[PDB]
């Protein structure tokens, strides 16, 4: 299968209350590995997955060194973008950064990400051919010109196709048991009315990893997708994953619904029927 | 492994 | 700028029997700014040991979180998740339904 290693980080700026709080974390698929936290008082990268706490010390000092060296930098940014948009010092901003890789069945490179968001929107972002920026308005037009000139994006290309991989690599293999585990969803279905003429079918999807999985609701053998109630995938608490998907139904007709719930872990596709 | 960032804006 | 209000759900981890141990979630998602306050309620009251896990965010850039407390369910019992955002004029009150 393929994997991704991505690390997400925040800067907020809270003008009046001290410096932006930043935080980071490391995710190996949809499983998390390690934080940072600015206003934590340890000041380290910590770990958040047994298989990293193997790493010696050598690597929690420099993941840190690296780590503090971008909370500094997102500082600064924070307030180049306040000058380039024209805000005041007034106000709380977000400078969002999302960096990382993803690797095949083979482990071998396929995709690096370098990119920003300030206030919720793109920014600017790192293209696929890893020489070339997206900017998404014209205040990060000025950043673009300027990181082109100075040929940024060769210069994180060691980065993505080397580093990035090469972690991604050994933390699948440290992690083996539960990174490359594939737990298939435990399903069933609920059944309540809701009047004397309907009712409502919920097919569950509990347990599973990773998070990817499809709940579609049939009748008759064609997709109900405007009638059903889908719900966000979400995290058990213990590293699985939890979703169901509903529909309203006239009651003596249950036997013409089917869910259908695909996911890598079934060899093949469920589908469920009340 | 994290990247090293120093690149502004 | 672009404001997104939280997506709520409150869950409890295993599907719940009376008398056994469990975990009672509040999961936020799609909001934006990254502020916010999310209190677990049982009988209205807030549950003073909650945790939550670290600040992520999604493919768009909208934000996500998870609050979670061990928790023991029983017949009497109400549960609660009160989320608090910039978004919503009044915190948005979502009781616990054990089949949602």
């Amino acid at each position: 299968g393929s994997h991704s290693m991505r690390y997400f980080s925040t800067s907020v700026s809270r003008p009046g209350r001290g410096e932006p709080r930043f935080i980071a974390v490391g995710y190996v698929d949809d499983t998390q590995f390690v934080r940072f936290d600015s206003d934590a008082a340890s000041q380290r990268m910590e770990p958040r997955a047994p298989w990293i706490e193997q790493e010696g010390p050598e690597y929690w000092d420099e993941e840190t060194g690296k780590v503090k060296a971008h909370s500094q930098t997102d500082r600064e940014n924070l307030r180049i973008a306040l000058r380039y948009y024209n805000q005041s010092e007034a106000g709380s901003h977000t400078l969002q950064m999302m960096f990382g890789c993803d690797v095949g069945s083979d482990g071998r490179f396929l995709r690096g990400y370098h990119q920003y968001a300030y206030d919720g929107k793109d920014y600017i972002a790192l293209k696929e051919d890893l020489r070339s920026w997206t900017a998404a308005d014209m205040a990060a037009q000025i950043t673009k010109r300027k990181w082109e000139a100075a040929h940024v994006a060769e210069q994180q290309r060691a980065y993505l196709e080397g580093t990035c991989v090469d972690g991604l690599r050994r933390y699948l293999e440290n992690g083996k048991e539960t990174l490359q585990r594939t737990d298939p969803p435990k399903t069933h279905m609920t059944h309540h009315p809701i009047s004397d003429h309907e009712a409502t079918l919920r097919c569950w999807a509990l347990g599973f990893y990773p998070a990817e999985i499809t709940l579609t609701w049939q009748r008759d053998g064609e997709d109900q997708t405007q009638d059903t109630e889908l719900v966000e995938t979400r995290p058990a608490g213990d590293g699985t994953f939890q979703k169901w998907a509903a529909v309203v139904v006239p009651s003596g007709e249950e036997q013409r619904y089917t869910c259908h719930v695909q996911h890598e872990g079934l060899p093949k596709p469920l589908t469920l029927r009340w | 492994n994290y990247n090293y960032q120093y690149r502004l804006f | 700028m672009i404001q997104r209000t939280p997506k709520i759900q409150v869950y409890s981890r295993h599907p719940a029997e009376n008398g056994k141990s469990n975990f009672l979630n509040c999961y936020v998602s799609g909001f934006h700014p990254s502020d916010i306050e999310v209190d677990l309620l049982k009988n209205g009251e807030r549950i003073e040991k909650v945790e939550h896990s670290d600040l992520s965010f999604s493919k768009d850039w909208s934000f996500y979180l998870l609050y979670y407390t061990e928790f023991t369910p029983t017949e009497k019992d109400e549960y609660a998740c009160r989320v608090n955002h910039v978004t919503l004029s009044q915190p948005k009150i979502v009781k616990w339904d054990r089949d949602m």
